[PDB]
């Protein structure tokens, strides 16, 4: 049915020095876009990337997200293919263009295949790289919805039920490469590597009606509270703190049928709020360090820096520096060791060189209700009423179940423009009430 | 309009003090007395830009998460011909490459070859060990500039041959 893949987004990314006096609403409007396939699938894509002092004239978003909705022989929606990709590197427009090409083409080749996830990965893999988190789900007669999940790199997939209780998490992976360096697996590495199951996370799950599937690149989920799941000698598995993730959906508990966009917007707001606080804290810490002129005070190590701040009453500044260095407070993947002497110049060269933010993308998918989708096809394809009407005798348990299905349909919202800047997203009802009321009266009569 | 035809990332690894920074400084700036330098060379008509990193034991201070899964194109393992301990650790440096790093090009360098009255690492043994692993072997002197150019040029040529 519908196939949508996000387009290359290029924004003007102001420096942290100029975003420092910016509120969250202004930050989001300048940097983010929404793509909405329907009430039940939505994409938010943008860039929180920023240099500390220089503006980035052409900041290309190097993520891609896409969806293909599939149907049965009657045209009733019964599944979907979803993929999200994260182009590795970049942030030179020529170089950025080549990275985006691989990120976009990897997403589209996943969507365009008509194979199971294992065969699809074999076809799209066999020197720029992109990571990928992707899944396929389909209704199977006598079995219900089954979802196949694959994650390659440090994207993240989370599966929730209709009440936003976490059901499963397809964790992010880093592979240890020696010399203190960790790297997210890439899809292209999956083709040029001896060991495949080390780079690829696979899971197959039964899904229920109304389940929520959220896929995120690290630019989004890395800004939330994170949790180390496991770390072997060669592998690091990372996800979001599950206790913190549930508190995001506290905002939707009274919504009878929230759109995927509403779900995606709540998560993006929280991730970018934390990212905005982090970048303001960073440039504040660097200025407070430089104000001390440690070079002229024989302060040459981080431990001497921390003791200076603790002895002068600025213990909060010391604790902030410790969090950044030893707990990776900025979620940059850089962690200093606590039982060693660290030169201040090494840390200052690091801190002043750091960018903040990243390409940031999230897609949200709701697993459709079987009865609702039968009604959708019955309304959209009146020429097939002779084929579709007999199917109601096996999908309707009661008139109350019918009423519930029509209530969900009356709440559905669509974005006719499909794509727009996030502060220009215009939604309207998916159905006119007169259409649903006439259809519901017909089915109640036929019953 | 391109400024180069190839971009190769080279890594210098080895014990502290064997002369990795001096090899970097001699090859890029032609100086001697600093853990990253750039130099563009020409080779078979192609112009090859080299980004060379001295790891400099920064692994002892922090762990990092890079965005690329790809690693360096080539790794030069340096030891000190006057320090048998630095040669003994070469087998450990090579295991850290093999254990974790996709058929990277390798070169073994014995530096400080000008100190012939202090040279205790037998080059015959080092040559045969490198040959058993298919790794080319060179003795260099950053101080005298001996074989410094040839080492980085040979590494660049071997990377070009495998592309
Ligand atoms: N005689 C001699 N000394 C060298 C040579 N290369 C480096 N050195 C000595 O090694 C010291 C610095 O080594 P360095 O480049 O910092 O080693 P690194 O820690 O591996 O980077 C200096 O004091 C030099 O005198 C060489 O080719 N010949
Ligand atoms: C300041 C800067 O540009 N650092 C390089 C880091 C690359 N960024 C800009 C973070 C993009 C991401 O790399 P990968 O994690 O997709
Ligand atoms: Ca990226
Ligand atoms: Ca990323
Ligand atoms: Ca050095
Ligand atoms: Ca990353």
């Amino acid at each position: 049915m519908d196939k949508i893949i996000t387009g290359k987004k290029i924004i003007f990314s102001q420096s942290v020095a100029k975003d420092q006096t910016k509120n969250l609403s202004s930050f989001l409007s300048e940097r983010f876009y929404s793509v909405n396939q329907s009430h039940n699938h939505s994409i938010i894509i943008g860039s929180s990337l920023s240099h500390q002092e220089n503006d980035i004239e052409h900041d290309t978003i190097l993520d891609t997200s896409g969806v293909l909705v599939t149907t049965d022989t009657n045209g009733i929606v019964n599944g979907a293919r979803v993929a999200i990709t994260d182009g590795l590197g970049g942030g030179d427009q020529e170089e950025d263009d080549e990275i985006y090409r691989v990120s976009h083409s990897s997403c589209e080749n996943f969507l365009n295949s008509d194979q199971n996830i294992d065969t699809t990965l074999s076809l799209i893999t066999q020197h720029t790289e992109a990571s990928m988190a992707a899944f396929i789900y389909q209704n199977h007669p006598g079995k219900g919805y089954i979802g196949e999940f694959a994650n390659i790199g440090d994207g993240l997939i989370i599966i929730l039920d209709k009440r936003f209780k976490i059901k499963h998490m397809v964790s992010a992976s880093h592979i240890y490469r020696g010399f203190g360096t960790w790297t997210p697996p890439s899809l292209q590495a999956l083709a040029t590597t001896a060991n495949k199951d080390a780079l690829l996370v696979r899971q197959t799950l039964k899904l229920a009606e109304g389940d929520i599937i959220i896929s995120m690149t690290d630019g989004v989920w890395g800004e939330l509270k994170t949790s180390l799941i496991a770390q072997t000698n060669d592998r690091r598995d990372i996800g979001v703190d599950k206790e913190y993730f549930k508190t995001l959906f506290d905002e939707l508990t009274d919504a009878p049928y929230p759109s995927s966009f509403d779900i995606a917007r709540i998560i993006t707001q929280r991730a970018m709020s934390r990212s905005l606080e982090r970048r303001k804290t960073l440039i504040k810490l660097i200025n407070e360090i430089e104000q001390q002129h440690f070079h002229e005070k024989s302060v040459k190590t981080i431990n001497e820096v921390l003791e200076y701040f603790i002895k002068t009453g600025h213990v909060e500044t010391a604790q902030t520096l410790k969090a950044i260095l030893f707990e990776d407070g900025l979620s940059d993947g850089i962690t200093y060791f606590e039982n060693i002497e660290i030169p201040l110049e090494m840390v200052m060269h690091d801190l002043k060189s750091r960018c903040v933010g990243d390409c940031s993308t999230i897609n949200v998918t709701r697993i459709p209700y079987h009865l609702d989708e039968l009604i959708r096809g019955f309304i959209n394809y009146p020429e097939k009423h002779q084929i579709l009407a007999p199917l109601f005798k096996a999908r309707v348990k009661s008139e109350a179940d019918l009423e519930e299905a029509f209530h969900r349909l009356s709440l559905e919202m669509v974005q006719p423009e499909i794509e727009s800047p996030i502060s220009e997203t215009h939604f309207e009802r998916a159905f006119k009430k007169e259409t649903l009321d006439k259809t519901q009266a017909v089915l109640t009569h036929y019953f | 309009m391109p400024e180069y035809d190839y971009l190769f990332k080279l890594l210098l690894i080895g014990d502290s003090g064997v002369g990795k920074s001096c090899l970097l400084l001699r090859f890029a700036d032609d100086t001697y007395t600093v853990d990253f330098k750039i130099r563009t060379i020409e080779l078979d008509g192609k112009t090859i830009k080299l980004q060379i990193w001295d790891t400099a034991g920064q692994e002892r201070f922090r762990t990092i998460t890079s965005t690329y899964y790809r690693g360096a194109h080539g790794i030069i393992v340096v030891y000190d011909v006057t320090d048998q301990e630095s040669y003994a650790n070469v087998k450990q440096w090579l295991q850290e490459i093999d254990r974790y790093a996709e058929n990277v090009n390798k070169l073994l360098v014995g530096n400080k070859s000008d100190l012939t009255t202090k040279k205790v690492v037998d080059n015959t043994t080092a040559k045969e060990f490198a040959d058993s692993l298919g790794i080319p072997f060179l003795e260099t002197s950053a101080k005298n500039a001996t074989n410094v150019e040839q080492a980085f040029m040979t590494m660049a040529a071997e990377i070009k041959k495998r592309m």
